[PDB]
C-alpha cells in the first residue's frame, strides 16, 4: 500500500513549487521566486519550509533509540507538552474498550505492537 | 574508571556537542537556550556546585562531578548522560574545572565520611520534626510539608542572582539523589552557591540522621 | 572506629548480656528464647551470614557484622543495638567470629564496588519488570507483587533446617536496609544460608540497577 502522500495526483510543476522543501530562502507556489517565507512557515507548511534546529543537536537521543531521554528532558523543558502527551490517548491507547478496539486495527495496518505512541 | 587531569581534544569536542547548548561555550552557564531555561544551567566559572560530597565552601572533587554528570539533575533539563561512554563523561570534568580560576589555586577538601545510616524509628522521626520545625524552621523557605511554599520562600536568590525558590521535594525528586545518603549528604556539605547552607556545624551526625529520616516522611 | 581481631572479656560479657538469651550460649542460634521466636535467631556457628559486601559463600568482613549489629534487622527481633557504644558493638563481632571455624582458616572476600546508582526512570522500572517476571521470573518465591505468596512460597527453608518463608516486603523494611544501595547489594552478593542466591552472575551491574528500582516500585 503506497505510502501516504497529501499531494497525489498533482503534477511534478505543483509539487515542486509546494511540497519540495526549500528552506525559509524561498517562497511557495507559481510565485515561489518573487518572494520568501515567513518565519513560522517552518511549522505552518513544514513540507516545504522547515529546517532542521540549531542550538541542541538531537541526534545522539536519536541514533541510540534514547526514547526514554526525550521524556526525562522534555518533562522539565517543556513541561506543557508532557503534560499534555500523558494525558492523550496516545499515552493510553489501550485504557478503554473504544481505545483498545482502534488500536489492535491500526496494530494490524503497521505490523507493529502499540502500547504507546511516543514523541519519537 | 581513572578521570584525567589534563585536558583532551577529546574532552573539548563532548562538552561542545553535549554541553555547550546549556551551559555555554566557555561555561558561563550563558547557552542560548538558557534564557528561557528555568533552572538556570550551572555557571561553572564561580567554582560553586551545589551536590558534593566535600564541607561548604569545597570545590567537588572530580569524582563528585563525574557522578552528577551520569545521574543527571532532576527537576530541570540536566538529563543523565549514561547515554555517553565512561571516559567521554570523564574527559569533561577537567573541561569544567578549566572555567573557574578556584581549581587551579585551591584543592578540593577531604571528603565527608558518611558513616552508618541510622535506623529509621517513630522515634528518630519525631526528632527530625523537632528540629525541622521548632530548632532550625526549615518550614521558613520550605514550608510544614516541604512544599516549598513557605513564608520565605518566593524570596530566595542565588549567589548569581537568580530565583531559587526551593521545589516541592515531596515528590521525592531531590536534585542530588533520592537516597538517604544523599539526603544526609546534602546537609552535612550544604549547597554551594544557594542559600541551603551545610548543617554539619549547628547538628551532630547523629540529628541529621534524624533530620534526614523526617525528610523522607514528608515524601508521598 | 577500629574493630579488633582480638577478643577480650568486655566481648564476652557484652555477648552474654545483650546476645546470648537469643544466640545461645555459644552462638548456636539455640538461646531457650529461640524455640518460640520467629525469625529464628541466627546461627553463627555455620559463618553463614545473609547480609554481606562479600560475594556468595564468603564470609563477612568484619564491618558487615558490625553495620547489622548496629542497624539491626527489620521484620525481626533483631532491634539495633545503637543503645550500645562504639566500643561494645565492636569488641562482640570477634566473639561471633569464633563461634565458626571458617572464620579461623579462610580470609573474608573483598567487598564489591557499588558503583554509581543509575537514575530511576519509567524505562528503567519497566526492563527490572521484564527480569523480575519473565527472565529470573521471582514471583515463584516472591509473588507477582512482592507479597510472598508466590506458588514457591510456603515450601522454602534456610540451610539450617527452617522454614524461610519471604516476608512481604511491600511495605518497604527490607532486612538489609531500605536504601536503594542495600538492594542492589542482596542482588549482587546474595543471601549466604537461603534459597536467595547472587545475581552478580546471571545480570550485569546496570540490569540489577534496573531490578533494584522495580523492586523500590513495588512498595508502597
Ligand atoms: C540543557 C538540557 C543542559 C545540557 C545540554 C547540559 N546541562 Fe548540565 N545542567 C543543566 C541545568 C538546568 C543544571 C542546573 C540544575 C539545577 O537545578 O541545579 C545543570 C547542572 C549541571 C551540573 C551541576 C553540578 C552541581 O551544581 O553540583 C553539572 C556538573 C553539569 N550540569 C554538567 C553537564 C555536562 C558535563 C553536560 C554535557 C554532557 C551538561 N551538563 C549538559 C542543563 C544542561
Ligand atoms: C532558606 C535560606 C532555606 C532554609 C532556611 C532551608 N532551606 Fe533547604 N533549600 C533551600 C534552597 C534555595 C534549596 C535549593 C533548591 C534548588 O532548586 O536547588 C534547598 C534545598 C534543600 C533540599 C533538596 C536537596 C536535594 O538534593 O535536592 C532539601 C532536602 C532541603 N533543602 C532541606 C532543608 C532542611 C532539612 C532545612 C532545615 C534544617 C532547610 N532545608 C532549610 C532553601 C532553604
Ligand atoms: C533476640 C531479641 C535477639 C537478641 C537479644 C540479639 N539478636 Fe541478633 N538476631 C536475632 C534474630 C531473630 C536474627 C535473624 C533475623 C533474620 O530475620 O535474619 C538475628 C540476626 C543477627 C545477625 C545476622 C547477620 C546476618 O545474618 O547477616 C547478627 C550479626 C546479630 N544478630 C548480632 C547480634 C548481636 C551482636 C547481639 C548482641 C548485641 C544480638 N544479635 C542480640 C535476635 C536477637
Ligand atoms: C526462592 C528460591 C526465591 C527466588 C526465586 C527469589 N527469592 Fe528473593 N528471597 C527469598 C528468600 C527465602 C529471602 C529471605 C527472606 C528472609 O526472611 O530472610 C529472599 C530475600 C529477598 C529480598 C529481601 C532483601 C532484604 O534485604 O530484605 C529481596 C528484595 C528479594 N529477595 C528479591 C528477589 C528478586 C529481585 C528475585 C528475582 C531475581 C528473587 N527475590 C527471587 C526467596 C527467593
Amino acid at each position: 500500500i503506497p505510502p501516504p502522500d497529501l499531494y497525489k495526483d498533482t503534477p511534478a510543476w505543483y509539487q515542486a513549487v509546494y511540497k519540495d522543501n526549500v528552506g525559509l530562502s524561498e517562497g511557495s507556489g507559481p510565485f515561489t521566486k518573487y518572494f520568501k517565507a515567513q518565519m513560522l512557515d517552518m511549522y505552518w507548511q513544514p513540507n516545504r519550509h522547515y529546517e532542521p534546529m540549531e542550538n541542541l543537536d538531537h541526534s545522539i537521543f536519536i541514533e541510540q533509540e534514547r526514547r526514554d531521554l526525550c521524556v526525562i528532558c522534555h518533562e522539565e523543558a517543556t513541561p506543557g507538552i508532557v503534560a499534555d502527551w500523558r494525558s492523550s490517548g496516545h499515552k493510553h491507547p489501550k485504557s478503554t474498550p473504544y481505545l483498545s478496539s482502534k488500536t489492535a486495527q491500526i496494530e494490524k495496518n503497521v505490523g507493529r505492537v502499540l502500547d504507546e505512541v511516543h514523541c519519537f | 574508571i581513572e578521570i584525567p587531569k589534563e585536558v583532551t581534544e577529546e574532552g573539548k569536542n563532548v562538552y561542545k556537542k553535549y554541553c555547550a547548548p546549556c551551559h555555554g561555550e566557555e561555561g558561563g552557564g550563558d547557552g542560548l537556550l538558557s534564557r528561557s531555561m528555568l533552572p538556570k544551567p550551572r555557571n561553572f566559572t564561580l567554582g560553586a556546585y551545589k551536590f558534593r560530597t566535600t564541607p561548604s565552601g569545597s570545590l567537588p572533587t572530580d569524582e563528585d562531578i563525574y557522578r552528577t554528570i551520569s545521574y543527571g539533575v532532576p527537576n530541570s533539563t540536566m538529563i543523565p548522560w549514561d547515554i555517553l561512554t565512561e571516559e567521554q563523561r570523564a574527559s569533561v570534568v577537567p573541561v569544567l574545572k578549566s572555567f573557574s580560576e578556584a581549581f587551579e589555586y585551591r584543592e578540593p577538601e577531604p571528603s565527608v565520611d558518611v558513616g552508618l545510616p541510622l535506623r529509621p524509628t517513630e522515634r528518630t522521626i519525631l526528632a527530625g520534626k523537632k528540629i525541622y520545625e521548632e530548632k532550625l524552621e526549615c518550614w521558613k523557605c520550605h514550608g510544614v510539608e516541604g512544599r516549598g511554599d513557605g513564608p520565605s520562600a518566593s524570596e530566595q536568590e542565588d549567589d548569581f542572582g537568580f530565583p531559587i525558590k526551593p521545589f516541592d521535594f515531596t515528590t521525592g525528586k531531590f536534585k542530588g539523589g533520592n537516597s538517604p545518603t544523599d539526603v544526609y549528604l546534602r546537609f552535612t556539605t550544604g549547597l554551594n552557591g544557594t542559600p541551603m547552607p551545610s548543617f554539619a556545624k549547628e547538628l551532630s551526625d547523629d540529628e541529621r540522621w534524624y533530620l534526614t529520616h523526617y525528610v523522607m516522611s514528608l515524601v508521598q
